[PDB]
């Protein structure tokens, strides 16, 4: 999934 | 028919020292993290190493998507400070590390605050707040855009000592060894970033570099004829005379100077007081010009004196 | 016995280089206090101006009465007009010595100045820098004003550079009181005084600068019994009618150069003149007088052609 | 008209010689009274110790108060660790000036000192090389002026050229250095009843003398203004300053990171790598900004970028 | 371990040049007052006589008490018998320093002298050669300090390279020399109201510069051990094997004919310094060294260098 | 106060 | 006496 | 024996006369055909112009190819600026010789020219004589040249009750220093020479000069002889030779005879004679025993109104 | 005929 | 009177 | 610990005796065959000539090839000019060794020569020689003949004061080396100067002086030890080594013992001893603690007349 | 025979  | 005369000035810089305890850091507040933990630093893989207090100088957040949680670390510089806070001197309070690892989107704080506490020897406890905005950016294929931005604030704290006010003040972050002070760090994901945290403490209710002011054309002689500064430079350069740099920042040995065309100057002692010898003098050269167009070069000598806290 | 006339020749290059304007930078020194270098200004002690941004002024010392001592160099660009002639005294610039009283110990002991320019060939430029060295002697000031004088000494430095697959060498000759022709390599300036002097240089072919020259023996074609001959006289010009006595192994000035003739017939001749002073079909003439063992004199002539040649001619 | 970016490059040899320890011997002098040469000792005026039986100390003079004047050289063998970097400042040893009041006329006027070592080159062949070092001395008259009563040593920029792997190299005295500073001098002034220690800096390079690495060119060769207008450089500066464009400093010496540049008004430039090769990174480039001007009066700014390449001696 | 004996060889050109008489002519000078160049005379301050018409005399100054200061050069032609031997000390003439009190500022600060002569070959061709002699002058201020009121001259180590039978040769100044002593000085100090006479030593050799004969090598290259490292611990002139030798490693060690320096790692250089008249026709220079292996065992051997005399036709 |  |  | 230094002195008048512009008239001649005296014109053979109505040109002869032979004199009034300096070479004018091919017998044999001016305003005139030889033309161009000869005439005049004498010195190839009194000019060619004159005090013109004996002051017991002389100070050396030769100094020439007698003539233009001028010579003496000795002869050269 |  |  | 400067002094006599010419007579010998003494003549094997009728030549042997072996002594009268200087190498004569092959058993074994002169006092000096006419074999070095001379003397009075002349030895002319035994090849000769010296006293003794350098030195029960000595001034460096070695100076030799004891012997001819002369040595002392210290030993070398003592 |  999306990471930061 | 005109002659520029030599100007004398002087500025005091306090070159004393405070007896301080060791310092203790606690991450006390924040906004918006998921799974936020503050803790005394551990030798564990993502633990930030150790220090000598029970304070919580580590703070993480986020749900690891690859391994470790992002966060901040602060490791005091107590061993080197030897219970001492020199005045008007860059002080490494500690080393700040930025642990930027990939965390599931939305997991990061947006801001956090850290107290740093110590005493001043009888024993006056004082605390300094440290503010941080945090930007865990969305990670994309652009590694420079996928970086994380911390911003620290120039907070201060003013405290009393021998019936006199002093002010500690955040200056900023420093790539260790480089002299460059920033207020925002950029760390790549899967990486850390260690910076010295530079502070300084001076007299007064805020921290202000020592500084002095005046007019060079005040003692200058011209038939009525109006005068104008047309050059300034560091050092003695009378033989040549000087052109240019009016109203520019002009670096000397201990501080910077700005001379305006009408004679007005300000001079700021920027140097650490460890670099200010006894009987120190900063020399600048100016060149004046009367209305006839006739040049004339003189000197501006400013004593930079080292005074004790008791002195004033 | 009979002395027979002798013939020689020497070539001197009489060409010209296209050169750029020259920029002088004081690059190094030892032992000054408050040493400053700068592009020249009309400030009182500023050394005056020139057409570059190069720093041709250098001062030093802590003035005890007014100004700081130092060196000045103002190029001769305007008058050279982009040309270096060969085998020709060239005023590269005017060197001034600013000697004022400075507090003891305040002066350099040595300093070096570069002189840079380019040299056009066949389109293109060839940058060339000549180092110039100086020993400085700021002397202790006493009531003896000649002793209290300060001494500069310049060096015979050179720079060899290429042009059309051939070497050329610029070379410091020395200092010159303007208008006097006398070359010195040491200056003596009094306190509170300046001293301006042309800086003479020259450029010629080869790996160092050598004055044009020829050599030979006059007694080779001379006729005697065997019988040994001896040169017992030599003179500039034609003096056969008289014949000549003396000046054997003496420097003998001609029109264009100097001659030295030894008693055994050996001569060397050095074209010393600027090539501007060398006419198109020039011949330098000397008279010698020989003596055989019997004691019988005999006078002949030594005619030496001084040929002007282009750099291309060799 | 448009000035176009310009490229150059300069090679600097960044290798090393395996050298023995070095030995100093004062071999000659002129006009001294009671002149003595000796291996250094911890005697009060003995100049200290070193690792050899050479004569690195020299004294002269009939002491008028205590000790004789003289010179000391103490090799830096310990820190050099059998190695001479190329195009690198080398402290060969520490030279001292022992200046003491000696009765007038008692001093030399000149002296010379040998320095010998071997160079191991290839397959352990030892090539012995000696550097001559020349000194003019001026034991000045002593008066009530302590500056005028100082003694002046002058050292000469001597060299020695030697062969290594069928190739010439030249070691060369640079000068004296106040230890811990950066300034090179070739003359010392020392007070009476005082000493003066200075590093002796030398360097060794390829060729028959020592010449800083360097490169030359013209920035306007590539610039465009037609054959109907001539160009002129009007400014140069270290760094990238195209946004500003640059004024001034034509034909002035301009410091970069690794060396100095001089740009002439007609486009001619020379660049001299002055830095120690220890300061030259493996992808070093020295950028300068010039500004050109066509005859119409129209400005234009471009860049001169010079690669500073490190090479081995094998690349000869 | 066993230090084996060493063998080396250095060649010294021991020939001679056919030379004419030499002619001195003072050609240049800077900053004097009333500078006079002249041929030598038996006049009080004329510097004596010689066999040429060249200007071997120079004076300067305004006499404050009697004579002018100046520089003398009187060739050594009568003794040189028309010959310049190679690798040999040669008095080119005697230089006198006439030092008299003169009104301050009136002395030269520099002066150059040319010494000219011919060099005949096997075919008789005369090849003219000239040697420049440069002098720095220090006419110091006269005070009650007699030594500080002395005048200092400095002579340069100039040379002239000339061809002889398709071969280069170089004459080079060595310096001044008190007649009778051997010390060679490059600077003289003379008292006021006093003269100073010194021999001008010069030396001509093969090549483009003048270099004393020399040879090199390594004594440990043939020594035996292991791998066990070896180190020279002593060297000395002569044969001293019975004793073996300690010390003088990296010192200048004087022999009969020249000097040796032996380094701790075996590297030696030997320079023939001697005049070649003092080099016998079967000369050999002997040194003793003592080597040491790592175990600590000493061992003494010899270093024998032939000093060969050659003619200019040989190489 | 010495001059040089 | 006189020193140097 | 010891020779002692000797001191002499000479005076050279270094003042100036206010003079008018000068006017030249060819006034007399012998043996010309078609002789024309005229003020100069810009005509081809007219000799150029000047600031006068006087007749400074003179031609003669019947041209066989083009122009007539003749003489020209163009005053130097513009540069003299109303001044005659004393004991100073003065260019009075430029004399040209116009040598053209003229039928045999056509030439004068002699001619005289007046030069008139005032001196502030005592008017004075200087006569100028010329002998002329128009040679027979042959294939030898050197022999075909015509010779002019000028005479060293003078005129003496009074000024503030004091006598002065102007005097022809000779011809001078302009820009040189050589004075000649005879010219030779190729046919079909011209020849321009400065006419040098000088004016000094007295009834004729005499270079300043002083005399003496250097041995009068020298010491010995009962025979001295001068054996050397030279310009300059050469005592260190002593001097040999040049006794009774003319010895050039800075300002004038010296002749020293073997018995000690010397004469010194200031020849220089006074513009080149500094104030406090001193001319030094060296002599060497010899007594009968054979012992040499060298001294100096220092002669002041003074400037007077 | 003849010239001068 | 100064001498050199 | 501070070594102090030392001051010594030695007197050497630099006067001269007026002497006659000298006359040599071979007076005695042992075991020769056909031994002949005679005044020297320019006969081939006659030993050349001299200025008086003394028998300064001696030969022996039955020559097997040509000449007889023998000795010769030609006096140095022409150069001595009637003068014996004191404390000065004197060439009394040139001794030649004539070694030729003589039939085995033909040589003397012992031979003595008188040398007589007067002193303005007739005095005679005996000169002893042992001789070894070796056996002749194919080893030319073994076949050489050895002479040995003796260090005899004679003491005589002059102005009520005793002087002693003393043989020093043989000298290869022009060298400095003294030997007391000669070796000479068969069919060859050998000429050596005969060096003698004469000084005051009952025998000849080089001038000499003694002292202790540590006597004036300062040290704490601290003991001192000399650890180095050297000729010259070497205080700047200080000195190591050479304790108890013989150390040559300008005029004489020094030996400094580790305990400070020194002796100095003026060896030089007095023609080489200038007025105001001083011989200078450097020592380095050491206290028990181990701290070094360097000083000088300056010894005046005084010239005196015989009248002075 | 034998010599010495
Ligand atoms: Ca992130
Ligand atoms: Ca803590
Ligand atoms: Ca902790
Ligand atoms: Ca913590
Ligand atoms: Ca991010
Ligand atoms: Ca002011
Ligand atoms: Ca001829
Ligand atoms: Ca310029
Ligand atoms: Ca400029
Ligand atoms: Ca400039
Ligand atoms: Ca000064
Ligand atoms: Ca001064
Ligand atoms: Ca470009
Ligand atoms: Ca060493
Ligand atoms: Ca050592
Ligand atoms: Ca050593
Ligand atoms: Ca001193
Ligand atoms: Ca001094
Ligand atoms: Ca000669
Ligand atoms: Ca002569
Ligand atoms: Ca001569
Ligand atoms: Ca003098
Ligand atoms: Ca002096
Ligand atoms: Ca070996
Ligand atoms: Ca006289
Ligand atoms: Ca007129
Ligand atoms: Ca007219
Ligand atoms: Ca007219
Ligand atoms: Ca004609
Ligand atoms: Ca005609
Ligand atoms: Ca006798
Ligand atoms: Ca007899
Ligand atoms: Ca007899
Ligand atoms: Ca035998
Ligand atoms: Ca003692
Ligand atoms: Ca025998």
């Amino acid at each position: 999934g999306y990471t930061d | 028919a005109s002659t520029a005369l030599d100007d004398r000035g002087e500025v005091d810089i306090v070159a004393d020292s405070f007896t301080v305890s060791g310092v203790v850091a606690n991450w006390t507040s924040w906004s918006n993290g998921t799974n936020v933990t503050t803790f005394d630093g551990t030798n564990a893989p993502n633990g930030g190493g150790l220090d000598n207090d029970s304070g919580k100088d580590q703070i993480r957040w986020g749900q690891p998507a690859s391994s470790y949680s992002s966060g901040y670390g602060f490791i005091d510089n107590d061993s080197a400070l030897n219970g001492e806070f020199a005045l008007n001197q860059d002080i490494i309070l500690g080393t700040f590390t930025h642990y930027n690892y990939p965390v599931y989107s939305g997991g990061a704080i947006t801001s956090a605050s850290m107290d740093v506490a110590f005493s001043v020897t009888v024993l006056t406890p004082v605390t300094l707040k440290l503010n941080f905005d945090h930007n865990e950016t969305p990670n994309t294929n652009n590694p420079e855009a996928s970086k994380d931005i911390i911003k620290v604030g120039n907070t201060n704290v003013t405290f009393e000592n021998a019936g006199a006010l002093y002010t500690l003040q955040v200056i900023g972050f420093r790539i260790p060894g480089t002299n460059q002070i920033v207020t925002e760090i950029r760390t790549g994901e899967n990486a850390t970033n260690s910076y010295e945290l530079v502070v300084r403490v001076g007299p007064g209710e805020g921290y202000e570099l020592p500084s002095t002011s005046g007019n060079v054309l005040s003692n200058d002689v011209s038939g009525d004829v109006d005068m104008t500064v047309v050059g300034a430079a560091s050092g003695n350069h009378v033989s040549s005379g000087v052109s240019g740099s009016v109203g520019s920042m002009i670096a000397g040995l201990y501080g910077n100077l700005i001379l305006l065309a009408d004679g007005s100057y300000t001079y700021q002692v920027t140097a650490n007081a460890s670099s200010i010898p006894n009987d120190a003098i900063e020399i600048f050269t100016y060149t004046m010009k009367d209305g006839d167009g006739d040049t004339s070069t003189a000197l501006l000598s400013i004593n930079v004196n080292r005074v004790t806290m008791a002195d004033f």
